[PDB]
């Protein structure tokens, strides 16, 4: 799970 | 370097020379490495339709020509479909060889919020002239969501510049080879090509989210402090890789690339034209110098918003959606408390 | 621990 | 009589007597002769979703349990497909024997903009139970137009009374003939409507156009007309299609009165509810056509597009006794 | 009795009479206990809009003032789009006898718009005492679009003599004896109210119909995965519910229901509250709804918000189920 | 010349050496001056949505991962929103250096109907590549009119060509000076075409909006429809603008009269420094004499398909919406 408001991934 | 990217010292000696202005001190975080926050003002003014200036009018003289005037000093909500002009806190008298471009934060983005910086005579959005000295206005319209916005509100950025120095293939191709621009030997230099991940994340198979309806209204100053559960819905790889999009909704999916921005380097994301009347990355950015800066890996993937136009498309994994395109800094950055990058 | 659509 | 609904002066001996309470002195032209004006706060709140407050709840407890404050003071814009709750400026506590009921404006109706009357422990929208004591609110949704709103607009609209006294299909038909109720189903009194025309170009009535500047609802005659409405023309087979997303204002062919010892209210004719609605149904008061009047109607469809045609009955006007004639 | 609702022995004495017609031989188990099954036939006429026949008036004569359609192999009903299709059916009737139409609980879920219509009508679904002549179904697809052909059932006829209803004695009353619900009945028939707690450890209210999908077949629409054409809701936080009105809902009652074996019942809107949210597909209860097997069943119902969003809350009284003397018991 | 556009008969040198083929016998109006016709075949696929078939595969091979057939034998509707998949009566056998694209007929945009070409291995829409050996397809999906189209029925349009035969700016120019361009100065970039809402007429006619609600369009039987029925004519009330509103389609006019002599030919290209706010949707081919030898004068006004994007946006009244690029007939 990525967050929608996710920086770097 | 004579030609490229003001870096975020340049920026605050802009603001040191008075050739930036602003109605108050810059934020402590306001200057990224290659750009430079915009703040909203104190007054937003509803109106029926987006305009163009055009040649020798003043934005404040079209405005003035058609009109709700709302407050920002504690808090507007901006509606979806409806469309509002905001003077920025942030002016220009730019040197008669530095010319900007704008485009919204990324964050600005993930809400689906249209915005256009417009300036005194334009003829185009999001393009600052050479020399430029006059206002800044935010054009904004919410597209899935509704918002919260104020006085100090950022939702967009204006990237600073002398000349256009661009790299060309084999530039690019070059610091692949010296430092790692895709986390993969060798990647589709056209500038780079990113491509669409639809085969999934972790245990459940996650590929993103689809914007939700009726939802609460974001405040675009607090967005931590939103549930995710309740204005995104997870989207989950089921079957083939491949999403339907449908053109109404907003959807936010990250690249099979894990790409870099070396520090002496700024990027832009762009669509690929060749597909534009199918499908776009909306809301494309700029990345700053050292985004997904080596780690123990190199690279960072990019989320992106992606939209389908006029008809429904089946978007299908390793798609090519848009080409990351680099350009020189002129100096290096100094960093959100000058202290360096990291 | 309920999965989505939530309502 | 004692049962029936109260007239202009007994409405004003309810304020006179703090029955019906408002935060300020009535406008001049605020109590009608068998209804009264509701006038907005200082306040709108934008909620996500309409909602009932049910048994026990008072509209306040529950709108905390959902938002964001709107200042009403000098004006503001309520967008289409936003949905505002409107704390009134009028309150009440009624007699034991006296109940109210509310509709919007005709006004209100020609903007398309849905209202909802709120009572604390709710369980119908627009209904006061008898010897209700507590606030009012508006629950406000523009459809087609945006608009501005402030503190004093009236959306909406208070009628009293004690008892039910209402005209079955014996005394309609009665009263028709003593006083002639249209220039006659009674199943109240069928309306038609009139898709053949009107004067030289054969108007039949207006669409409202589908993106507009935003309406003042205090000020609607700073507007042009066609900037807003479609003008529509008969031609060929007196008929229009109702389009789903859209809304007109048409005419009955029915003129029509309301005698001075009667009030009236426009129903929606059930059998074609699923087909098509007219919308905004609202108060019509004593000495309505004082020969008689075409009653304005605004009509909707359904979801499915229907060829509403010239003759075609769209309407009840259902008629109640008032308690005395109005001053 | 003397008044009430005909039952399948009835209603197959009415196909032996020539008092109800078709093309062909009725289908095996197209009368139901109290109803038949209507079929369509091989046309359908692509329409511009829904129109009412109104007085005097043939519905082949206003048909003809369209697109034709061939359903003999299959065609496609788009949502949106209004389709007329002359039924396989049609009617002699008694004077005494009227009958009145409802979808199917399976168009229903399927969001199916539905319209039966007759010579010289002035309301929908509703057929005169006496009526000699052809039905018609009105179509059109809200949600899914359809596949359809020649012999499709998407709606019901009930025929009565007379209109023998019920009242708040008499549904007291066989409560009492026959149990009308598993629980005590609100009689004004007995309300239905909306169950939004959720059901099994995953808390599942209900489905919304998913808005861009494959075509569904009507005669096959048990073939489907279902993540296809729904999505699953979940309750969590309070037992509510937004109905934004551009959504379909299949949702079900708190209350398990029974329609003892003499009865009929038919499921109306909840009229206080119909300005504000709607069941959709209301339908009918055949005599039998319900047999003890934990004696009542569950209703499955169809709500759309009108216009504005709306917040359904757990044991909201949605509806009404209205009850209803047969003629004889279903044979 | 070596490169440039294909004209009439040498593409009926294609059909006779068999670099192109077709089911049935040619229209005898099928090859245009400098495009070829593309004819519906008798089954249409409704899909669930528009795909790329991608490098390695053939559509019928995608197709049949996806879904519902339709026979257009004697004419079936297309629905607005839906989306379907025609098979073309005409296949390509192309020389290694000839190269093809494909645009809709300008009575195609003129209502609103979305058209994609589509080949084997594609991965862009719309173009042919050098050298293509196989069948085309066409992608339909009615936007604002349903329609009833058949076998034959023709939407779209090939252009053949060898190389790019492109004009510079002062080639343009020069040919402008000889052969008149625009009916004065033009304003070389193409041609940059503006807009015309000043109107035309005792009226002030603008052009017209797309009705939301009508009947259906035959595509082969389009002089039999009654204009109000299908269209919302736009007059000038005012200053010279119109605010486009994104569900909204118009037909609209150029200021400019423009001519395409007869050893050339030209195509609508979108102006691409304002295609965020509003785009010039089915820009299309324009054939060899074209506002040529006519009643007013050199020049004709080209008709233009206008959409705002994302939001509305006020069009005023002489603003750059495209340019009309020039090239060389072989």
């Amino acid at each position: 799970v990525e967050v929608p408001l996710a920086g770097a991934v | 370097r004579t030609t490229g990217i003001l870096a975020d010292g340049a920026i605050r000696a802009l603001f040191a020379g008075d050739k930036l202005k602003s109605e108050a001190d810059l934020d402590v975080d306001q200057v990224q490495p290659a750009s430079l926050d915009l703040r909203l003002g104190s007054k937003a003014y509803r109106v029926r339709a987006s305009f163009m200036p055009g040649p020798g009018t003043r934005v404040i003289d079209k405005l003035n020509r058609f009109l709700h005037e709302v407050d920002l000093s504690q808090g507007a909500v901006l509606e979806t479909g409806c469309v509002y002009i905001v003077p920025l806190m942030e002016s220009l008298a730019l040197p008669a060889d530095m010319s900007a471009s704008a485009n919204p934060k990324s964050s600005t983005g993930r809400l689906d919020i249209f915005t256009r910086v417009m300036t005194d005579n334009a003829q185009e959005f999001d393009k600052i002239p050479a020399g430029y000295t006059g206002p800044l206005y935010l054009e904004i319209s919410p597209r899935t969501f509704p918002i919260v916005v104020r006085r100090g509100s950022r939702l967009s950025q204006i990237r600073f510049r002398i000349g256009h120095a661009l790299l060309n293939e084999s530039e690019v191709l070059k610091l692949h080879e010296t430092e790692t621009l895709v986390a993969s030997e060798n990647p589709n230099v056209t500038g780079i090509a990113l491509s669409i991940d639809l085969k999934g994340f972790g245990e459940n198979g996650l590929i993103g989210y689809r914007g939700k309806h009726h939802t609460a209204v974001v405040d675009v100053d607090k967005k931590a402090q939103h549930d995710v559960l309740d204005f995104w819905e997870p989207l989950f790889a089921r079957g083939r890789a491949e999403l339907i999009l449908d053109p109404d909704e907003f959807y936010i999916l990250v690249s099979r690339e894990a790409v870099h921005v070396p520090p002496l380097y700024a990027a832009e994301m762009t669509p690929f034209d060749p597909l534009v009347g199918e499908f776009r990355v909306h809301y494309a950015g700029f990345f700053d110098p050292g985004f997904g800066h080596a780690q123990g890996g190199t690279g960072s993937r990019a989320v992106l918003e992606v939209r389908s136009h006029e008809v429904p498309f089946i978007l299908e994994h390793g798609q090519i959606v848009g080409r990351l395109v680099y350009e020189h800094m002129l100096e290096k950055p100094e960093g959100l408390y000058g202290t360096g990058l990291g | 621990s309920n999965p989505a659509c939530v309502a």
